[PDB]
């Protein structure tokens, strides 16, 4: 499903545990993903669901909950 | 005392320096390839959007 | 002219897709090394920015 | 040429084994004694010909070892 495909992408693009990645887990502070890591995370999220996102609306996404919210 | 310590130091230093030279080089090679392809992708992305 | 340029746009689009896939594949592999080098080996010793 | 020490043994090793300190040291070492920095004579001797002694004792399937603290001792192998 989408709400777990997001976890599939996030865990394997940041290397963090599945338990760590909750809905409210922010990438930078909780998951530790920095500038380039978050860039690669958004690219992977785009690839998984074969869609595209605007630059500003994409950069607005900075959390698992926000990630799914834009994805779903 | 000197004769002991000097030896010890020589071996320490040689191993350290050669091992770091051996590993860090390829680690940076990988990091640089990834950086390069990411940069190309971002340039392509921005140009496509514009 | 705009139609002619859109064909260039589409070439760039296909190129961008290819590069996107390649970058993601690189990151997937590199993650394992990152989890493995949490030993404090990376901060300065391995990541010699010079 | 023939009848020449080098045919059978390195010169430095023969020179070590011919020293007056060797029998004492050998005897002791075999008995398990550790050698530190205070017994100068012995220690110095060890230092001078380290590699020859190591190579020698290797014949026995035993390692002549040097701890970081500067003391020598014998560690036997399974064989």
């Amino acid at each position: 499903t989408i709400e777990e495909r997001v976890k599939k992408i996030i865990g394997e693009q940041l290397g963090v545990k599945q338990e760590e990645v909750t809905n409210n887990a922010s990438f930078v502070e909780d998951l530790g993903a920095d500038s380039l890591d978050t860039v690669e995370l958004v690219m992977a999220l785009e690839e998984e669901f074969d869609t595209e996102i605007p630059d500003e609306e994409a950069e607005k996404i900075t959390t698992v909950q926000a990630a799914i919210d834009y994805i779903n | 005392a000197i004769r002991v310590t000097q030896s010890d130091r020589d071996l320490f230093k040689h191993l350290i320096t050669e091992a770091t030279s051996y590993v860090s080089a390829d680690y940076m090679r990988h990091a640089n390839e990834r950086r390069t392809h990411l940069d190309e992708a971002l340039a392509l992305r921005g140009e496509l959007f514009g | 002219e705009m139609e002619n340029v859109q064909k260039k746009l589409r070439k760039l689009e296909r190129d961008y897709y290819q590069i996107r896939e390649q970058v993601v594949s690189a990151k997937a592999g590199w993650c394992a090394v990152m989890r493995m080098v949490k030993d404090n080996g990376v901060e300065r010793r391995l990541h010699r920015r010079e | 040429s023939s009848t020449h020490i080098e045919q059978f043994m390195p010169v430095k090793l023969a020179q070590a084994l011919a020293n007056s300190l060797f029998p004492e040291l050998d005897s002791q070492l075999r008995a398990g004694r550790h050698i530190g920095i205070d017994d100068l004579d012995n220690h110095a001797f060890l230092m001078d010909f380290q590699e020859q002694l190591e190579e020698f004792y290797a014949r026995y399937n035993v390692e002549l070892i040097r701890a970081p603290e500067g003391f020598f001792y014998l560690r036997p192998r399974s064989t």
